[PDB]
């Protein structure tokens, strides 16, 4: 199974430096080209750099030349992107991909990607509040409940329900940027009304940039 | 450099329809064009390479063609899981470049939302801010108007909306609207109401609570 | 690995730049190590950053 | 400035798709007619009726 | 349409 895994993304100040890694498995990077491609609201999908690890030949996008360098360690089957003199415009998901793999002249495997956020704002962990089910969140024998994940920076946060065992009826809303410059989102799930009180419902919230891990049990209110 | 111009930017069609999306290179790229799909929460996935060749594992309902500098991606029988963005990319010259993308949406029958409301949690009310959440679940089409009223006064500028992408199972949308007040303001008023206007409803639906009620 | 005199010279220039912080200085030095073909470009961008932080 | 041309694509068998083209009015217009011509190859001769100053199009294909 | 990190999807206006 071919796999590429990016790591190293995170919050960095303008002018700052970051180094990304791209760990390959299931194939040898000496047999292919390895690319970095980024994706942003401002420019969409934008090629960044490439390397041919068996001879070290590299090419770069004009907008990053001199500021970024690509490299590869074949003994670790890993490629790297050094990112210096970072600017707001470099804020993006960074993917690594391979090209020419199995003779296919396209980028046929891409990693999950890693987000780089270039900003002078500080890391902030979220507060997690229950959205308790109530007489105002039920109809037709089913009920909605959720978690409000408020005031965090930077992205991302992840939310699951019951350690991932609960996926049906879940809606985790896109994050919204508040006027404060902090993000917020809610995740809700619709369940049988009859399960409230007998089935435990927990939202598992993780904000790695702040090392925030919260497991919030959501139940009906007291009255 | 070479640019790739994709059209249309948005295409909406019913399940089973044949859909066509296009991509024009600013100069000759021979056949060196690939098509990628990006599903919600996903990375780009290769569908077609060298203009017309299907990548392994890709459903045969996908096909690609080239005429000069014009490239097409066709889906012969649109499936709910084809709901995604599609991107073309040339690799004829460095830098390789991508099109701006085409968003493909699924048309389905009208469905009115289930409308719910959530007071601020007592936990949140310990610390000076109050978030009131209005939830619109599993509706179609996407267009909806959500208005907030506090003690019957129309609110403006103090709410934000978020909408999910189309559901995998039923092609619907859900939406949250969050009203944000100081705790002091929240405790000063009584009636909190969300009014929802949507094509599937015969008239607007108001979901309300009095602060302090069970 | 080893370096030729031009490579050594680029390292020396970045090492001595007075307005870089140490994260930046080592980031640029790391780039010189990463890709020798980019030495002139990397040095150029280090100079720009050094100047802007005067 | 930037405009959106909204298009109804009306096929001979009654099926309807919708599409949007964005750009300057002139760019979006050129792209919409181009797209119509391309679909016409497979779906039959097209007719384009414009409304809203040309910002909306109903494009019907003959089959 | 504009790409959004949160969904990894284009969002149209
Ligand atoms: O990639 C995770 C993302 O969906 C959350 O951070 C919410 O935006």
């Amino acid at each position: 199974e071919v796999q590429l895994v990016e790591s190293g993304g995170g919050l960095v100040q303008p002018g700052g430096s970051l180094r990304l890694s791209c760990a390959a498995s299931g194939f040898n990077i000496k047999d292919t080209y390895i690319h970095w491609v980024r994706q942003s609201p401002g420019k969409g999908l934008e090629w960044v750099a490439r390397i041919y690890p068996t001879n070290g030949y590299t090419r770069y996008a004009d907008s990053v030349k001199g500021r970024f360098t690509i490299s590869a360690d074949t003994s670790k089957n890993t490629a790297y992107l050094q990112m210096n003199s970072l600017r707001a415009e470099d804020t993006a998901i960074y993917y690594c991909s391979r090209w020419g793999g199995d003779g296919f002249y396209a980028m046929d495997y891409w990693g999950q990607g890693t987000l780089v956020t270039v900003s002078s704002a500080s890391t902030k962990g979220p507060s997690v509040f229950p959205l308790a089910p109530s007489s105002k969140s039920t109809s037709g024998g089913t009920a909605a409940l959720g978690c409000l994940v408020k005031d965090y920076f930077p992205e991302p946060v992840t939310v699951s329900w019951n350690s991932g065992a609960l996926t049906s009826g879940v809606h985790t809303f896109p994050a919204v940027l508040q006027s404060s410059g902090l993000y917020s989102l809610s995740s809700v799930v619709t369940v049988p009304s009859s399960s409230l009180g007998t089935q435990t419902y927990i939202c598992n919230v993780n904000h790695k940039p702040s090392n925030t891990k919260v497991d919030k049990k959501v139940e009906p209110k007291s009255c | 450099d070479i640019q790739m111009t994709q059209s249309p930017i948005l295409l909406s069609a019913s399940v089973g329809d044949r859909v066509t999306i296009t991509c024009r290179a600013s100069q000759d790229v021979n056949t060196a064009v690939a098509w990628y799909q990006q599903r919600t929460n996903g990375s780009p996935r290769l569908l077609i390479y060298s203009a017309s060749f299907l990548y392994s594992g890709v459903p045969s309902r996908f096909s690609g063609s080239r005429s000069g500098t014009d490239f097409t991606l066709t889906i012969s029988s649109l499936q709910p899981e084809d709901e995604a963005d599609y991107y073309c990319q040339q690799h004829y010259t460095t830098p390789p470049t991508f099109g701006a993308g085409t968003k493909v949406e699924i048309k389905r029958t009208v469905a009115a939302p289930s409308v719910f409301i959530f007071p601020p949690s007592d936990e949140q009310l310990k610390s000076g801010t109050a978030s009131v959440v209005c939830l619109l679940n599993n509706f179609y089409p996407r267009e909806a108007k959500v208005q907030w009223k506090v003690d019957n006064a129309l609110q403006s500028g103090n709410s934000q909306e978020s909408v999910t992408e189309q559901d995998s199972k039923d092609s619907t949308y859900s939406l949250s609207s969050t009203l944000t007040l100081s705790k002091a303001d929240y405790e000063k008023h009584k009636v909190y109401a969300c009014e929802v206007t949507h094509q599937g409803l015969s008239s607007p639906v108001t979901k309300s609570f009095n602060r302090g009620e069970c | 690995g080893s370096y030729n005199k031009d490579q050594q010279s680029a390292f020396y220039e970045i090492l001595n730049m007075p307005n870089l912080n140490e994260a930046q200085r080592n980031g640029f030095i790391q780039s010189l190590k990463d890709d020798p073909s980019q030495s002139t470009n990397v040095l150029g961008e280090a100079k720009k950053l050094n100047e802007s932080q005067a | 400035s930037e405009v959106t041309i909204k298009v109804n694509l009306i096929f001979a068998d009654g099926k309807i798709q919708t599409a949007e083209f964005k750009g300057t009015f002139e760019e979006a217009t050129a792209e919409a007619y181009r797209y119509a011509a391309l679909l016409a190859k497979v779906n039959g001769e097209y007719t384009a009726d414009l409304e809203d100053g040309g910002n909306h199009m109903n494009i019907k294909f003959a089959g | 349409c504009q790409f959004d990190f949160s969904t990894x999807r284009l969002r149209c206006g």
